[PDB]
């Protein structure tokens, strides 16, 4: 159904909204720390299939805000994932050629979500 | 629970820092060289907890830990409150005037700050 999808994308895209807006803020003074971390995300996400790259960064995203319940959080968030993709690697993510900060990282994903959201029409 | 300081240690122009030896909780980033990431899904940062906890890992495209596949441009560090480096003009370089020339991490008043090191290198 295009309305589970949608939802499932919805909440997603929520969960990593809560934590980009939460960390990144004038109120975080470990926000410059946080941003010397390499993270790595797809050149062109834009197929569900690509939510496997999302994937195989969440420990290193539950470990950056460990420097900000992020257990819980990233527990909700990779389930939602797998419901949108299953339990096979989707993508070889050999990843972009270029790294990303959890800023540009979180920037890219919620936009992946909004946009599908909307193509799903 | 050691808390981590808001910013790097004074910058001193000719000068490079280095800590004697690390707090409970001082993280080093996992970083590679170039032609390099780090493994996939891997570890960010090693954590002092005495001896370090995560390790590093670079594929291609407590005291001073043990290298990796790592950075040649330097390890990018965390330190907590209570840390001090050392600073030490390069080479080229000598002090011209020294005042202190240490810095620690420190929180006065809520926020973390870290002293000011009085120390200056001319050519």
């Amino acid at each position: 159904s295009t309305k589970k999808t949608q939802l499932q994308l919805e909440h997603l895209l929520l969960d990593l909204q809560m934590i980009l807006n939460g960390i990144n803020n004038y109120k975080n003074p470990k926000l410059t720390r946080m941003l010397t971390f390499k993270f790595y995300m797809p050149k062109k996400a834009t197929e569900l299939k690509h939510l496997q790259c999302l994937e195989e960064e969440l420990k290193p995203l539950e470990e950056v805000l460990n420097l900000a319940r992020p257990r819980d959080l990233i527990s909700n968030i990779n389930v939602i994932v797998l419901e949108l993709k299953g339990s096979e690697t989707t993508f070889m993510c050999e990843y972009a050629d270029e790294t990303a900060t959890i800023v540009e990282f979180l920037n890219r994903w919620i936009t992946f979500c909004q946009s599908i959201i909307s193509t799903l029409t | 629970d050691p808390e981590l300081c808001d910013d790097d240690p004074p910058e001193i122009p000719h000068a490079t820092f280095k800590a004697m030896a690390y707090k409970e909780g001082t993280m080093l980033n996992c970083e590679c060289k170039r032609g390099f990431r780090r493994i996939k899904s891997g570890s960010l940062y090693m954590l002092c907890t005495s001896s370090w906890d995560n390790q590093c890992q670079c594929t291609s495209s407590c005291r001073e830990p043990p290298p990796w596949e790592n950075e040649a441009t330097e390890r990018i560090y965390h330190f907590v409150v209570g840390q001090m480096v050392y600073y030490q003009c390069v080479q080229g370089y000598r002090a011209l005037h020294r005042g202190p020339a240490e810095s620690v991490c420190k929180m006065t008043h809520g926020k973390t700050r870290w002293t000011q090191p009085q120390l200056i290198c001319t050519g």
